[PDB]
């Protein structure tokens, strides 16, 4: 769960402002993260 | 939806040439858990409902649906209040869903390894029965 | 049948709140954990 | 949705002829990698979503999620205020 | 004044809890801070 | 005829702006204070 960051333009310059995200990816990413890890070292370890 | 996928079962389910008894556990397992760790990630395409006061415009829902379902839920009987504080009210707290629709992909991958491994050692020793099997059957 | 937790940031910090929520999965979950423990605990001991 | 595709498995999968000991690893790597990378940017066809506040006629919405989407992101534990600048915050 | 005194509130209110948290803002107390050093927290820096 | 200033509070600090506003009474007062110069100013050599 992030807080993203955002802009918008008028004569006063800036103008930004933040807007808290959920973040869906975040949970595959670091479900396989894991698994692909063992997976390549070991193809490594065998491969050498 | 509805949809059915016949040749992905056939595929291992069947050409992979061993009759071995109750070996073959290895394999069927490998189905159920398989398919069963798919269909639940599939989210039955609703994956949990939450009942917001009535001002959230509906994109606002469709966000508190989500963001109930990553960050934890919990349980309580009800009528006890919550108390307060973090301690009455998430002691018994359920979530799962990190958990169950991976942790079969690993499953199934574990039973499919001890084949792998015979047929890896198997092919250490040098003699090969695959080769003998189809050779003295046919 | 939960009790979800929520959260929103104003200058006024967690301001936080709960929704009840609906739970649909947990039918699932608990109809075949049962059946899929039968069935394990089977392939172990006709496998030793 | 749901699709699966069968014939570009099997044809690298298998029709290169070889049966080279573990050098296979490097077919069947190329086939996770291949599927997990596109599968990730298949967008689980819902990439982020985002909380905006309330007067935003939605074409906002469609808008600042995407925004959020390209510009970057980050995260603090929560309840810690932002500070300011950009150090503590970023 | 016949607007005793006006507030703010974010957007999503029916308008018939701005008459409310206008009141309400005129009997519970009020507070200044000049302006930018967010609030700080607890009851301290605020109040 | 003005370019107002104006603030608000979010996470992100000052998030100010401007609006442009119409003044009405910058017709009136403008009008007025010559007229009332002149009258002074008589009401003080005359008492003088």
């Amino acid at each position: 769960i992030v807080h993203c960051d955002f802009n918008r333009r008028r004569p006063a310059s800036v103008q930004l402002d933040t807007v808290l995200c959920v973040l869906t990816l975040n949970i595959y990413y670091e479900k396989l993260f894991i698994f692909l890890w063992f997976w390549l070292v070991f193809v490594a370890v065998v491969s050498t | 939806a509805i949809n059915s996928v016949n040749a992905l079962i056939s595929r291992v389910f069947v050409q992979p040439k061993g009759d071995l008894a109750d070996r073959l556990n290895s394999r069927v397992t490998v189905v159920i858990l398989a398919v069963s760790s798919a269909l639940l990630l599939s989210s039955h395409f609703d994956p949990i409902t939450c009942w917001t006061p009535a001002q959230f415009n509906a994109q606002w829902v469709n966000f508190v649906n989500q963001y109930c379902f990553v960050h934890g839920t919990y349980f309580v009987p009800l009528d006890q209040q919550l108390a307060f504080e973090e301690e009455e009210r998430t002691k018994v707290s359920i979530q799962y869903y990190q958990w169950v629709p991976y942790v079969f992909a690993l499953q199934a991958f574990l039973f499919y390894i001890p084949r792998f491994i015979w047929k890896a050692m198997i092919a250490y020793s040098g003699y090969d029965l695959a080769a003998a099997v189809k050779y003295v059957d046919r």
